[PDB]
Parts: structure tokens; sequence; C-alpha cells
């Protein structure tokens, strides 16, 4: 019984539903979250053969251990619905939010951050996950430790080198390639989601908005940012998708070196 | 100037 193992409380948000929770087992913090079947567009299916919505199958091969990664604790399915019970960091604020409040940050806590969101990614794709849904809203910051934690698979796929022509995640963060053409591969289109997101960090939005934007191929730099973090946000941002970097080269770009411990972060910045 | 979330889909 899902009504009896967790308490339920107030609507966290919602555009499925999310509540917070506490499971009555030990008072551990949870969000629980819903999501209606007659609303799901991708299905898959797990080791027992069960039919799911993708998005609990790929969160059950990236919550293997600890990560940077929303961690599924169990799921439920009803007559119209599932029912996602996920981690709960406390205190929390989205990325969204953060750099709404404090504007552009700094470029060594854009750095720490970055750095987070890079090796939550690769984790992703290590365990066969492509999130397709990377921005600041869907990323959760763990004040207290300095972690953040990237959320919301629900418009994921399982990880392939070949084409892809769907797409469901959001317009402004998506490539020129998928704008213009229709199509994408996964590990050049989350590269530069990744530009996008570093530069709403350091220059405290978005830069595109509009599709000829998104095509256009100009980053103006609205902020003070140093010449090595333009640089990457450019690679980043490379029209051609061939172009522009790998992971590896992300995170052995200079800009990237001297990264802060989560805990330092927190500390530095957060407290 | 508008800073706005954007909805997936
Ligand atoms: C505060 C909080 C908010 C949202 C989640 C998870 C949401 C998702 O995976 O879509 C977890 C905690």
């Amino acid at each position: 019984p899902l009504e009896s193992q967790y308490q339920v409380g107030p609507l966290l948000g919602s555009g499925g539903s999310v509540y917070s929770g506490i499971r009555v087992s030990d008072n551990l913090p949870v969000a629980i979250k819903h999501v209606e079947k007659d609303r799901i567009s991708d299905w898959g299916e797990l080791p027992n053969g069960t039919r799911v919505p993708m998005e609990v199958v790929l969160l059950k091969k990236v919550s293997s251990g600890f990560s940077g990664v929303i961690r599924l604790l169990d799921w439920f399915e009803r007559p119209d619905s599932f029912v996602l019970i996920l981690e709960r960091p406390e205190p929390v604020q989205d990325l969204f939010d953060f750099i709404t409040e404090r504007g552009a940050l700094q470029e060594e806590l854009a750095r720490s951050f970055f750095w987070q969101v890079l090796e939550a990614v690769r984790h992703c794709h290590n365990c066969g996950v492509l999130h397709r849904d990377i921005k600041d809203e869907n990323i959760l910051i763990d004040l207290n430790r300095g972690e953040l934690k990237l959320i919301d698979f629900g418009s994921g796929a399982l990880l392939k080198d070949t084409v892809y022509t769907d797409f469901d995640g959001t317009r402004v963060y998506s490539p020129p390639e998928w704008i213009r053409y229709h199509r994408y591969h996964g590990r050049s289109a989350a590269v530069w989601s990744l530009g996008i997101l570093l530069y709403d960090m350091v220059c405290g939005d978005i830069p595109f908005e509009h599709d000829e934007e998104i095509i256009g191929g100009q980053v103006f730099f609205r902020q003070r940012v140093s010449s090595e973090c333009q640089h990457l946000i450019r690679w980043c941002l490379a029209l051609r998708p061939s172009d522009r970097p790998t992971f590896e080269e992300i995170q052995n770009h200079p800009w990237m070196q001297d990264v802060l411990l989560p805990q330092e972060t927190a500390e530095i910045h957060l407290h | 100037r508008k800073r706005r979330r954007h909805p997936s889909g």
C-alpha cells in the first residue's frame, strides 16, 4: 500500500504533480510524483517485463548507487496513473530560482556547479540513459552539502548512437540541428544544452529565446565573462555538432581546472 | 529584462 508507507504533504509543484512526503518507515524526506497513464508518450519494460513509463525505466538504470542524479526509491501502479517515490534533499533550491535570486554566478561557483552537472550527465550516459532536458529548472542544489542533483527524466530516452528524430524537451535548450532538420545525435545535443546552461550560470539568463537566435551562431555576452569561459561556451555552442567538444574535452578545458569540492562550495558560496 | 521558465514539449 502506497498510502500506508508514506505520509503525504504539500504540493511542491506541477507541470505531472509532485508532493512533499515522508517515509513512515524511517522519517526519510521523499518527493512523491504522480503521472497520469493517459498522458504518457513513451512506454518501456523492466526486467520483470512489466510495461512501465520510460521515465521509470531510465530512473532505475541511473539510480544504482550514489550520484548527482535523483534516486528513484520505489514506484506504484494505480488504475489511471503511476506514482514515483523520489529522494528529496532538504534544504533545497532549484538552479533556476537560485540564478533568479542571485543573478550571474561567480565563475568559481559556476565552475563547481557545471562540473557537478557534467559528472551527473556522464553517469547517465554510462548507465545507457540520455536525459534530453538538461536545464537549470531540472537541477536541484543541496544547499547544505553543496551537491547538485539532476531531476525529471520524463523526456529522456535510452542512449543510442543513431539519429534521434523525436524530441520533447525544452526548445530553448535544443540544438540548431533539431530546429532546422528535426534530427540530432544524443551526446552532441547534450553538449549544446550544456553550453546554454553554462552561459545561463555566468550571464544570469539563457542566451537564446527565438529559433533564429538558436540557428544564428552568434553568442553575445551580457556580463563580464573570462576569455577562457567564453571559449568553452562558444565551443559547446558550435553550430555543427561534430565541431562541439566531447565531455572529456569539456572537463580538460583550461577553464575547468581546480574545481571546488562540494563541501567547499557550500561553505564559501551557499552557507 | 524578463527571465522566465520554459515548459518541456
Ligand atoms: C524537491 C524535489 C523536487 C522534485 C523532485 C523530483 C522530480 C522529478 O524527478 O521529476 C525531487 C525533489
